[PDB]
């Protein structure tokens, strides 16, 4: 069924799961052409798919030339995220493949539902959560490697740097959903909350700041200001 | 011009015969149906007074043999039998129709309703869905499931329609499937078509059964497979010409034919909409979308 606020803790069980978010898969720039009229030129995109219990990130990078002579992108789009989706779970071993992929918009169960008749043991599942995943291209370092890539590409991260050493998968998750929401409700703010003091430092093979415990709930908490304080103008609230 | 006996009507049940349906009271002089047309397959149904529950009934063809109904008491029903002494059953209609004691199948002048509901519909086809092997003729009921109902319980009383599923591999070729998913002409021509049912008219006339056993019966599983055969089509960019101009003709005489009062149930919003509206023949079914939108303008 539906993923939602009842079943959160099913995320950090021992069942393997993935999200996979499309909303970066196409991306476009509108413009005017020298006519007067309006065209898009696609950017690179990428398909963001996640395990939420090891932070385990496939970063399948989208490449403008797969949009080539193509028509119906926005369509095209969630049917190339189901054919890499479901390639990614064939390179995987059987041991590591998911049981339930859980996609966040509800547009993509029926492409990945077909891509996927062969596995008809992994369930195909929406959710009821708004999650924040679009922001992952606020995150510099990703958004840098989608941007530079010259040809199709997938790149691994784990999108909890180290965390896991000192948190639980729930705390990472909530830690992560909290910051890509920050980043999604004012990006400018959340970024320099951020990165404004100079002496915390993103290691090299790390993606956030190397917060000590206590930086980081002074962080969450300043997150959680810029963002229910910006909930808090969007309605009168 | 054939006759379908009856040895008595010992419960108060209303009889029908193709579109026509008359009242029989407990206990009353009726001996049968006489005049039904030949050339065509039939069914006598029934509903009895007291339990509205279970409409019955048996498809057959006068010219496969000799048919008479009697009531059985332990069971509870109306049978079709068969009688294979030609000079008796001869012998025992002739005594009825000299009596006066049959209604008659009347002749129309200008009246095709029938043929048109069952053009492609043939016993022996009937016969491979509803297997009774001993029986030249086909019993279903309200509540007999189809095969695909039951992979998701007795076999023997089942409904063995083509299974039809859009999200399977048989209906998906491995590498096409945005391709096959979206347009399903590969499904609809080379699995179904050639494969399956080796021709268009097989495919009609399980089509015109499952919608006749949905509306004499209520059977949900022949609607939900007749929606299926509709949709089949509709979502296949590619069909010949003369399958699309037949399809107009069937779907056109089922909507007349339809009691206005079962619609709401009988068709489903949502495959008609697609079909009428945003499918590849969306402007294919000209006959169709008109009596829909005379007729049935509310679920649209
Ligand atoms: C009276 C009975 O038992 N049999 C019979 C009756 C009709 Cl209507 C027709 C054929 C037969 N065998
Ligand atoms: C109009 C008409 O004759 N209806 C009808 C048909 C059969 Cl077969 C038997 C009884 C009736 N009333
Ligand atoms: C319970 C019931 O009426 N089911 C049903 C039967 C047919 Cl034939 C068509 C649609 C429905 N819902």
């Amino acid at each position: 069924g539906a993923m939602n606020s009842s079943n959160y803790a099913e995320l950090f069980n021992n069942d393997i799961k993935l999200f996979v978010d499309d909303t970066n898969v196409y991306r476009v720039t509108v413009h005017k052409t020298f006519e007067g009229n309006v065209a898009t030129k696609a950017i690179n995109g990428c398909i963001f798919t996640l395990n939420p219990k090891t932070g385990h990130l496939f970063l399948k990078i989208i490449h403008t030339s797969v949009w080539a002579g193509q028509k119906r992108l926005s369509q095209l789009a969630k049917w190339k995220t189901a054919e890499e989706v479901s390639a990614l779970v064939r390179s995987l071993p059987k041991e590591e493949q998911p049981k339930q992929i859980i996609v966040t918009r509800k547009a993509m169960l029926d492409p990945l539902e077909v891509h996927m008749l062969d596995f008809p043991n992994i369930a195909i599942r929406p959710t009821e959560l708004r999650l924040p995943f679009s922001a992952a291209m606020s995150i510099d370092k990703l958004s840098d490697v989608v941007m530079k890539a010259t040809e199709p590409q997938m790149v691994l991260f784990n999108i909890y740097d180290d965390w896991l050493d000192r948190i639980s998968s729930y705390t990472a998750f909530s830690r992560l959903t909290l910051l890509l929401r920050a980043l999604k409700t004012n990006e400018e703010s959340a970024k320099m909350i951020l990165l404004s003091d100079p002496t915390i430092t993103i290691k090299s093979y790390h993606l956030w700041p190397s917060f000590t415990d206590e930086q980081w709930i002074t962080i969450e908490s300043q997150m959680r200001d810029l963002i229910l304080t910006e909930y808090g103008r969007k309605y009168n609230v | 011009m054939n006759t379908v006996p009856f040895t008595s009507a010992p419960i108060e049940v209303t009889i029908g015969i193709d579109q026509y349906s008359f009242n029989v009271k407990e206990n009353q002089p009726f001996h049968g149906i006489k005049d039904i047309p030949i050339g065509h397959v039939h069914v006598i149904h029934f509903q009895h007074a007291d339990n509205s529950s279970m409409r019955y009934g048996y498809w057959f063809d006068c010219r496969m043999g000799n048919f008479y109904i009697q009531y059985d008491p332990k069971d509870g029903l109306y049978k079709m039998m068969e009688e294979r002494d030609g000079a008796k059953f001869e012998n025992i209609v002739h005594n009825f129709k000299e009596r006066q004691m049959m209604v008659s199948y009347p002749k129309i002048d200008e009246d095709d309703t029938w043929y048109n509901l069952t053009e492609f519909v043939q016993m022996d086809k009937i016969r491979k869905i509803v297997r009774k092997d001993e029986n030249q003729f086909s019993y279903v009921d309200s509540s007999m499931t189809t095969v695909q109902e039951n992979e998701l319980s007795d076999p023997a009383h089942s409904l063995n329609y083509t299974v039809i599923n859009f999200k399977s591999r048989e209906a998906i070729r491995p590498g096409h499937e945005m391709e096959d998913f979206l347009d399903k002409s590969y499904y609809l021509n080379t699995v179904m078509l050639q494969g399956i049912f080796k021709n268009s008219s097989n495919y009609f006339g399980e089509l015109q059964f499952a919608f006749l056993n949905a509306m004499f019966f209520g059977n949900y599983g022949s609607s939900l497979q007749w929606h299926a055969m509709i949709e089949l089509i509709c979502s296949s960019a590619t069909v010949p010409k003369h399958m699309l101009d037949k399809l107009d003709e069937i779907l056109y005489y089922q909507i007349k034919t339809l009691p206005e009062q079962y619609s709401d149930i009988l068709l489903n919003e949502r495959v008609w909409n697609i079909c009428l509206y945003s499918s590849f023949q969306k402007n294919s079914l000209h006959n169709t979308e008109k009596i829909m939108e005379n007729k049935y303008p509310e679920l649209l």
